[PDB]
């Protein structure tokens, strides 16, 4: 009877960008594996929460 | 403060406490600008000019200013354009200098020796037919066309240029090639200064104009 | 301010380098007028009472004593150099050279760590102490 | 052209020392034919533009 | 090129602030009143050669009084280092952007004066002299190399390029095709004269500051 | 005594004294070699410069003084 | 592969300073670089700066 078009709210995208910026900036002396793990965790959370709307 | 012949200045230049020379050296760019402004036109072969030779000799500035009657200059430019077009279409084997002068490290040539002796070649002076160029036959070519004609020009200062109607007609005929030959300014509709200002102020773009 | 006593005389600065041998001697060749040298002096004051038991930091004015800026060629507005028992230790910052810091280090912890590493390297005798920092980059993001 | 005209109607509704100015920065690309191929200034069969032969 | 010329005209027109009321003091007449200056009359070629020699002497004084004897200024006003130098001498070899701009302007002026001399020495024809002036004004940023000294001059270089394109595409029509014989150089001359007149106060101030006490 | 006594070596050309515009600071001509003729030449040059700088000097000075007075309110 | 076990405990059972801790944390970065060194040391990966190890 309808079609509920969905999309990630700009607040969520801003939060994700802020998290990525913090991870890159607060990397510092942390090993590349730690930064990669943090990025993977952030991406996993973002993709699993907004499963469909991320496209 | 009577003037002096240029020979004394040339001898001083070829001959010359570093106080006076260093103090007055602070105005070289003005001399360079004066030299650029007072360069000879194509219609002229040799353009003698008055200069200000410093006592120390550090910088000589051309005191003269290049004041030229507008229609006379326009006619000279049109004749030069016609002559250049003719020479290009005729002398197809044109070898432009297209290179810096040979003095990479050579000493500067003495203007007295290698420049004050050889008679220069004929400049780009378009032929003048006395059938239609009679009123402006003598007035067409000169360093200052009317530097002495009291009736036509103001005088030495060259402040007023009032010529007769036939003289202006001959000047326009000799310069109609460089003139756009328009009648009504309406042909530049939506292409004037006001139109360009309105386009720039409105963040728009006239297709024939800038942005 | 500038509680660190600047060695006005060049020979006095050299004798000060020969004065202490069991600690770290750091000389700030920056001119006290510039704000960058002011920030360097503030960073030194942050570590004034901390690295005191292990180092002796002195200020310097290249205008007062020019020989240091003409022989060591310290042309930077505020360059931090080290000298340990008549041996100018080199910090492996990675900025092409290692004679000076040349950066207004606004982090007190980074300066303290650099001082500790320099002291450890001087004790080990390594003329080029490996700085535990990635100074080759801006370290900002 | 026609598609460009429709798109333009919709739109109206809603370092390196570069020596020579690139042709990208040029103007006068008009979709309409009347404002692209306009009658020249024929001065009553007795005049023309300046400079040209 | 036409669009860029129209943009330059519109910019010079919209910013047409009327001139201010000066006291009408003539610097040239002032220097004439000064007892340390003489007056004479000489050909433009001789005066240009004298000015080129004077500029070369001034550049030599500016690059020799500073004890920087590890570099030499060529007769084409292209200063080249004599040999290798140390970092202390490299800082001693610091040439300010004002100095580089003055050197480029002097090189252009010397090139123009020498081209005029060659025209008056019988080396090339008068039409060849006009073509040489057109080359020494248009497409001269490569020859002068003043863009690096002052990046702002690139606008003037682009304006000269646009003027050259217009003059070419207008004159080179009909029997006269593409070639080097284009001798219409008034536009580029005017543009470079305006640029020199604008640049003159800054370079004059720099030169005056250099020679103090 | 020089710094050689400390036994130290490497690893007015200061960067502060240098700049992009107008190059380095200072005068290329040393202030030492002056004389009475130097005094006369300097006086003549300074008089010429002051004469050539008095075109808008009065209005510019008045405007600058007013601007400084205004800036004294917020600076 | 010895995960964080190349040394005894990388001096973790000790009271070293912050610089030693940073060096220990950056030690795994050297191992990670060495593992993927052939893919990164290729002259077609970086710019041409050929330098030969001494002896």
């Amino acid at each position: 009877t309808a079609q509920c078009f969905l999309r990630v709210d700009d607040e969520s995208m801003q939060r994700f960008h802020n998290r990525v910026r913090q991870i890159l900036m607060a990397s510092g002396s942390t090993t590349f594996t730690k930064i990669v793990n943090k990025w993977n965790t952030a991406l996993i959370g973002l993709m699993t929460y907004f499963r469909e709307a991320v496209v | 403060k009577e003037d002096m012949p240029p020979e004394h200045v040339r001898k001083i230049i070829r001959d010359h406490d570093k106080r006076v020379y260093l103090g007055a050296l602070k105005y070289m760019p003005h001399a360079v600008l004066k030299l650029l402004e007072n360069m000879p036109m194509p219609w002229e072969q040799i353009r003698d000019v008055p200069v200000l030779y410093h006592i120390t000799g550090a910088i000589s500035f051309v005191n003269e200013i290049p004041w030229v009657i507008e229609p006379v200059y326009i006619s000279q430019w049109g004749s030069m354009w016609i002559m250049m077009r003719r020479e290009k279409r005729d002398r197809r084997h044109f070898k432009r200098m297209r290179f810096p002068p040979f003095d990479d490290e050579e000493p500067p040539l003495d203007y007295a020796d290698n420049i004050l002796d050889v008679e220069p070649l004929e400049a780009i002076q378009l032929e003048l037919d006395p059938e239609e160029d009679a009123p402006v036959l003598d007035w067409f070519y000169d360093h200052q066309p009317l530097r002495d004609s009291r009736k036509y020009v103001n005088g030495s200062t060259y402040q007023r240029w009032q010529f007769t109607l036939p003289m202006m007609s001959t000047l326009y005929r000799l310069a109609n090639q460089l003139l756009t030959d328009l009648v009504d300014d309406n042909y530049f509709y939506l292409f004037d200064l006001k139109a360009f200002f309105t386009s720039k102020a409105l963040n728009m773009a006239i297709p024939g104009g800038p942005k | 301010s500038y509680m660190l006593p600047h060695l006005h005389n060049g020979w006095q600065v050299d004798q000060a380098i020969l004065s202490e041998e069991d600690r770290v001697v750091v000389i700030r060749f920056g001119h006290d007028w510039d704000p960058t040298c002011m920030k360097m002096d503030e960073v030194l004051y942050s570590i004034a009472e901390k690295v005191k038991n292990f180092a002796v930091i002195y200020l310097v004015d290249i205008t007062e004593v020019p020989d240091f800026n003409k022989m060591y060629e310290l042309y930077d507005p505020c360059t931090v150099m080290f000298f340990f028992r008549n041996k100018h230790i080199m910090i492996d910052l990675g900025t092409g050279n290692n004679n000076k810091i040349n950066w207004a280090m606004e982090d007190k912890q980074e300066m303290v760590d650099i001082i500790e590493t320099v002291y450890r390297g001087a004790r080990k005798g390594r003329g080029l102490v490996v700085s535990p920092k990635d100074y080759s980059t801006k370290y900002r993001y | 052209d026609k598609s460009k005209e429709l798109h333009a109607i919709k739109e109206r509704y809603l370092r390196k020392f570069v020596f020579e100015w690139d042709a990208s920065e040029d103007t006068s690309i008009d979709y309409n034919p009347l404002y692209k191929e306009r009658h020249q200034v024929q001065l009553l069969g007795r005049g023309f533009i300046a400079g040209i032969d | 090129s036409y669009q860029k010329l129209l943009k330059y005209y519109v910019l010079n027109a919209l910013k047409h602030r009327p001139p201010k009321a000066q006291k009408k003091r003539y610097l040239f007449r002032s220097f004439k009143a000064t007892k340390f200056f003489q007056s004479t009359k000489l050909d433009w070629v001789e005066v240009g050669l004298q000015v080129c020699r004077q500029g070369y002497n001034m550049l030599n004084l500016l690059i020799h009084r500073k004890n920087l004897n590890y570099l030499h200024l060529d007769y084409n006003f292209n200063l080249k280092p004599v040999k290798t130098l140390t970092t202390k001498e490299r800082k001693k070899s610091r040439f300010g952007n004002a100095f580089h701009l003055c050197r480029e302007v002097l090189r252009l002026t010397k090139l123009v004066v020498d081209s005029h001399v060659q025209y008056r020495l019988g080396n090339v024809d008068a039409f060849q002299l006009a073509d040489g002036l057109q080359y020494i004004f248009a497409h001269v940023g490569q020859l002068t190399g003043m863009y690096r000294y002052k990046y702002k001059l690139m606008r003037q270089i682009r304006m000269c390029k646009d003027l050259k394109h217009l003059i070419y595409y207008r004159f080179n029509t009909g029997p006269v095709g593409k070639g080097p014989g284009c001798g219409f150089w008034a536009a580029g001359w005017r543009v470079w004269l305006f640029f020199m007149r604008g640049i003159t106060p800054l370079l004059e101030r720099w030169l005056g500051n250099l020679l103090a006490r | 005594v020089p710094g050689l006594g400390r036994g130290a070596t490497g690893f007015d050309l200061n960067d502060t004294n240098y700049d992009e515009f107008n190059g380095y600071a200072g005068s290329l001509f040393s202030s030492g070699p002056y004389e009475k003729d130097d005094e006369e030449a300097d006086a003549i040059y300074a008089a010429l410069d002051k004469r050539m700088d008095e075109r808008r000097k009065e209005r510019r000075e008045q405007r600058e003084k007013e601007e400084i007075e205004k800036y004294r309110m917020e600076r | 592969w010895e995960k964080a076990s190349g040394f005894e405990e990388s001096m973790k059972w000790k009271k070293l300073t912050n610089a030693q801790r940073s060096g220990l944390n950056q030690i795994p970065n050297r191992r990670f670089t060495l593992w993927w060194s052939p893919t990164i040391n290729r002259a077609n990966v970086y710019v041409g700066f050929q330098v030969q190890l001494d002896l």
